[PDB]
């Protein structure tokens, strides 16, 4: 994936807390990442819409 | 066998419930042949240089179509609405053709249809004619249907729902607690509409570009791993690249004639858009419109 992030990755959300990503598809303005949050499971989100800080 | 674009069947021969399987075959004058057909179960696959089938939708997320991209290519939309904490429907009345209504079609206080009676071509045209566009429905009519795109909780970026998901009363909520008023699904019905590239992308186990251009990689080139450039360029020679493939002037000229195209001369390669309408034409077949060579 081009968009900036990468497989194993700390991050931080807002709302989700910390995670690590576990997956990720597509390019362009459709890359998305699916993040295991330690205490809110597993979700996807679209990385140019999701504010997500590396920890 | 001649240069061309060859659309057949197996007579209900094949199957023991008789049902007649349709394909379409691509040959050139030299290169890869390229092959799409049906199972039993309608779903559509394709088959490069004759190998093993692959689910038809893989050769178009390798020519960079998105899932949602795909659906647009092969369906209309049916819009719904969220409004006066009310269900509504974009109506288009011709598309009420042969249904029989299920709710009471109502509009400007007038019903035009009653929940029991047969939509009639006349109901349809007092609906034209009142230009009736947006009718309430029934929360329960949303469930079953199949949603035509991505929709993103924005505040978060979470994805909500992708590309082809069956709605349901818990995901409509979902989607209206996020914000979303407008919500696009798939016109179908199991007659002449059918779901045939939905339900393909079901059985699709690639999700985007890359890793269908792997899945056709591994397939062509067993033993080999896979690297970006292999795969690209494996891909890039096998229909698009003049030095490997020619349909030929002959081969074209069947080709764009079978496609009731006007234009007897074009590319020695294909497009993008000779793949989708060889598609298209073989989704028609099955839907009753038009026939086999």
């Amino acid at each position: 994936n081009d968009s900036g992030y990468k497989l194993g990755q700390r991050v931080r959300h807002a709302k989700f807390g910390e995670g690590t990503i576990v997956n990720m598809e597509g390019s362009g303005e459709h890359s998305r990442l699916q993040v295991a949050f330690q205490g809110q499971g597993i979700k996807w989100l679209v990385a140019a819409y999701a504010r997500l800080e590396s920890v | 066998d001649s240069p061309g674009v060859f659309f057949d069947s197996d007579k209900g021969k094949t199957h023991s419930s008789g049902k007649v399987l349709y394909n379409a075959r691509i040959i050139p004058y030299r290169g890869s042949w390229l092959d799409f057909e049906f199972d039993p179960k309608d779903n559509l696959f394709v088959r490069i240089d004759r190998r093993r089938k692959l689910p038809a939708t893989i050769i178009l997320r390798a020519l960079n179509y998105t899932t949602e991209q795909i659906l647009d290519l092969f369906f209309e939309k049916v819009i719904f609405e969220i409004r006066d904490n009310k269900l509504q429907m974009e109506l288009v009345p011709e598309r009420l053709r042969g249904e029989t209504a299920s709710f009471d079609i109502e509009a400007n206080g007038k019903v035009y249809v009653e929940k029991g009676r047969r939509i009639t071509a006349r109901h349809i045209r007092q609906l034209e004619k009142d230009d009736v566009k947006l009718i309430e429905v029934p929360v329960e009519y949303i469930a079953g249907k199949v949603v035509a795109k991505d929709y993103i909780d924005e505040s978060t970026g979470e994805l909500i729902c992708a590309a082809n998901m069956e709605l349901s009363l818990d995901l409509l909520a979902k989607l209206s607690q996020s914000g979303h008023k407008r919500i696009e699904t798939l016109f179908t019905n199991d007659l002449d509409h059918g779901p045939y590239i939905s339900e393909t992308l079901r059985v699709d186990p690639t999700n985007d570009r890359l890793s269908a251009l792997v899945e056709i990689y591994r397939m062509m080139r067993p033993g080999e791993p896979p690297t970006r450039e292999a795969a690209e360029s494996l891909f890039e020679n096998l229909f698009f690249s003049e030095d490997r493939y020619d349909l030929s002037a002959v081969g074209r000229m069947k080709f764009n004639r079978s496609l009731l195209r006007e234009e007897i001369e074009g590319s020695g390669i294909l497009s993008k858009d000779d793949i989708i309408d060889v598609m298209k034409k073989l989704i028609d077949i099955r839907n009753g419109k038009g026939e086999v060579d």
